[PDB]
């Protein structure tokens, strides 16, 4: 209900594994902007990277750090490409819903929230219709969008920000020594290229529409095992460590190290099943 | 105004649950030679699903054969499909994807898109989709709509997916880690043509990775059994 | 808005027919129109469908016979239909199916009341 900085912290800290980059950016972009009165244009933010690895579950850590309801708030929209935007050739249908939600909802409320999920597989038509809400415009027919906060969640530059990881654990570094421009040269060549960075240029001035690029690192097995006693404790399972063992061993990769799980933290709770009645 | 049996009958507090269970285990008898934990875990995941009060998602659950299980692969995945709704005459959504790899991908995906749709709206709880391994890579990003843990179209029903693998033989003793390369690396190969990204319609190894972490709940060998391979499905 | 369907009647094997549906609403919000058929005792079944950008998919039994096509300036869709035999025999139904852009999904259908299609062999 109202946003702390302090709560904000404590939530990131307690409960998101592994991402040491993504906590640090999220604190500092989403705090500022809302404690902020007066922004200058809407906090846009690009989490990208691996599957299972902590994307969906940070936007629902956000939007409850701002709205009672979290997801469930009247102020925060979930678009989700593959279910509400399937059919490349619908994008017109698409589209025309999709600018009268956005404007009719900041129009009730300016600090709306927009969560638009699996942005990677969105048509480039209906994020191009998009871009007017995102920019550093005072009025966009008349509506201010500058308190509206967007986020994309994509896959995409997964590969090369897990090269990067590889790197680092090879070279025997420290996960945590990695840092934003780390994973800024190794995309260079994809995300960050000018044709990208064409495509995401602001209209009005010189500048990105995407603020904040948040990258999503590969899990390793100690993650996993994180992840795991969360879950039991949520299903009321008394914690059995050898259980927790045995369940994060997924598949892992590259087929030498071993290191990373293929699937990040999906497919495996299922295995509880196995193991609890 | 109530009428109630005597307790000596057991009558079922979940019919659907007590009859998948009673069919799954007479499935054991039909396909002989296959791994205990295909039994074990497919019970245990269909189970948890069908006693689900709100289920959260879909059961989805691949099943894999070498060349020589190919019949043997259509026939279990069917009737496991089938056995979800064992206590109705309602039966499966049947998709294949045998044939389709050249096919346009956007013509796929809305067929696709529209049977399963078209069946989970009209009372079937089910789908057997074969040789996934084979419809245009493109047209798979489908199945995210399918089968997202949290924001799936569908939550209380079943998808059998299967993947013929290329090899002629599976060996027996293979297990569930070893199953799951298998066909990781076959989907790769078949849906991707490098690492490098590609647009928002088409497969590339990114998109590939959410695709997979939402079907690759349970991945299951299936051995041949001589006499379907020999006279078909014939049950 | 009301789809009513016409064109059906009896073919003789190898011949044609073109059905048309008018929606007596604008049906430029229909994400898909399409048409299904249900034979004696059997199961309804999907035949021919079109998005509102005019990409297609059949069914894989009418394959290269039939064609679907959707006019959103005429509130009208269509089903040519070529080379029939017995086995097209049914009723035929128009359908058109609108889902939301956010939140669960569900889908608003629409039928007309179906057309007889009868192939003489
Ligand atoms: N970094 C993490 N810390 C704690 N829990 C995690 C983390 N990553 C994943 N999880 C657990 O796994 C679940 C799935 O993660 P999430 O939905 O965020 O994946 P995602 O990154 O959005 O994946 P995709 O790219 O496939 O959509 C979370 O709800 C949570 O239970
Ligand atoms: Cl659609
Ligand atoms: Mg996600």
């Amino acid at each position: 209900r109202s946003l702390s900085r302090e709560a904000l912290q404590k939530d990131l800290d307690d409960n998101l594994f592994g991402q040491h980059l993504a906590k640090k950016i999220i604190l500092n972009a989403v705090f500022g902007f809302i404690n902020n009165p007066k922004p200058k244009k809407p906090l846009t933010l690009s989490l990208h990277g691996w599957t299972g690895t902590g994307k969906n579950f940070v936007s629902k850590i956000i939007a409850e750090n701002i709205y009672e309801g979290g997801l469930n708030s009247d102020y925060v929209h979930l678009f989700v490409a593959t279910l509400h935007f399937p059919h490349a050739s619908n994008i017109t249908l698409y589209k025309d819903q999709l600018q009268l939600w956005i404007r009719g909802n900041v129009s009730a409320c300016a600090r709306s929230i927009f969560i638009f999920d699996q942005m990677d597989k969105m048509h480039a038509g209906l994020i191009d219709a998009i871009k007017p809400f995102l920019d550093y415009y005072d009025l966009v027919d008349g509506v201010s969008y500058q308190k509206a906060m967007f986020i994309f969640l994509s896959n995409a530059g997964a590969e090369r920000i897990t090269d990067v990881a590889l790197d680092f654990w090879r070279s025997g570094k420290q996960r945590e020594d990695i840092k934003l421009k780390d994973i800024e040269h190794a995309l260079s060549v994809s995300v960050f290229n000018n044709k990208n960075s064409g495509f995401w240029h602001s209209s009005l001035i010189d500048r990105n529409l995407i603020d904040y690029f948040v990258p999503f690192l590969p899990l390793e097995y100690k993650h996993l095992k994180m992840c795991i006693r969360v879950e039991m404790q949520s299903r009321g399972y008394e914690i059995d460590e050898d259980i927790v063992s045995r369940v994060a061993e997924m598949t892992f990769f590259p087929k030498e190290e071993r290191v990373f799980s293929d699937k990040g933290c999906k497919t495996v709770f299922t295995k509880l099943d196995y193991y609890y009645d | 105004n109530s009428y109630y049996s005597s307790p000596a009958q057991q009558v079922p507090k979940n019919p659907a649950l007590e009859a998948f269970l009673a069919q799954f285990s007479q499935l054991e008898d039909k396909f002989p030679g296959q791994s205990s934990f295909l039994w074990q875990r497919g019970r245990k995941f269909l189970q948890k699903h069908l006693n689900a009060s709100n289920p959260t998602e879909p059961a989805t659950i691949i099943f894999t054969a070498a060349r020589e299980g190919r019949e043997t692969l259509k026939c279990l995945s069917h009737h496991v499909a089938d056995a979800y709704t064992s206590s109705q005459k309602v039966s499966p959504i049947q998709i294949d994807g045998a044939g389709r790899t050249w096919q346009d991908s956007d013509t796929v995906k809305l067929l696709v898109d529209l049977e399963l749709s078209y069946g989970f709206e009209n009372g079937q709880k089910a789908a057997v989709v074969h040789h996934f391994e084979s419809f245009p890579a493109g047209s798979t990003l489908i199945f995210y709509k399918y089968c997202d843990h949290e924001n799936a179209a569908f939550k209380d029903v079943a998808l059998v997916l299967t993947v013929l693998l290329e090899e002629e033989t599976l060996e027996a003793s293979v297990g569930p880690r070893e199953t799951e390369e298998k066909v990781r690396d076959l989907l790769w190969a078949k849906f991707t043509n490098s690492d490098t990204p590609t647009s928002f319609n088409h497969m590339d190894s990114d998109k590939l990775s959410g695709l997979w972490s939402r079907i690759s709940h349970l991945v299951l060998p299936v051995q041949p059994v001589s006499s379907i391979e020999e006279q078909g499905c014939l049950f | 808005v009301q789809l009513v369907e016409t064109g059906g009647g009896l073919v003789q094997a190898g011949g044609s027919l073109r059905l048309s549906c008018a929606a007596s609403g604008n049906i430029f919000s229909f994400n898909v129109m399409g048409w299904y058929r249900q034979a004696p005792g059997k199961q309804r079944e999907l035949v021919a469908a079109i998005t509102s950008g005019d990409t297609t998919t059949y069914a894989d039994s009418v394959q290269g016979r039939f064609t679907i096509s959707r006019d959103n300036a005429k509130n009208a869709v269509y089903l040519q239909m070529n080379s029939l035999t017995p086995e097209d025999t049914a009723v035929y139904f128009c359908n058109a199916r609108r889902n939301p852009i956010n939140g669960p999904y569900y889908t608003t259908a629409y039928w007309g009341q179906g057309t007889q299609v009868t192939v003489s062999s």
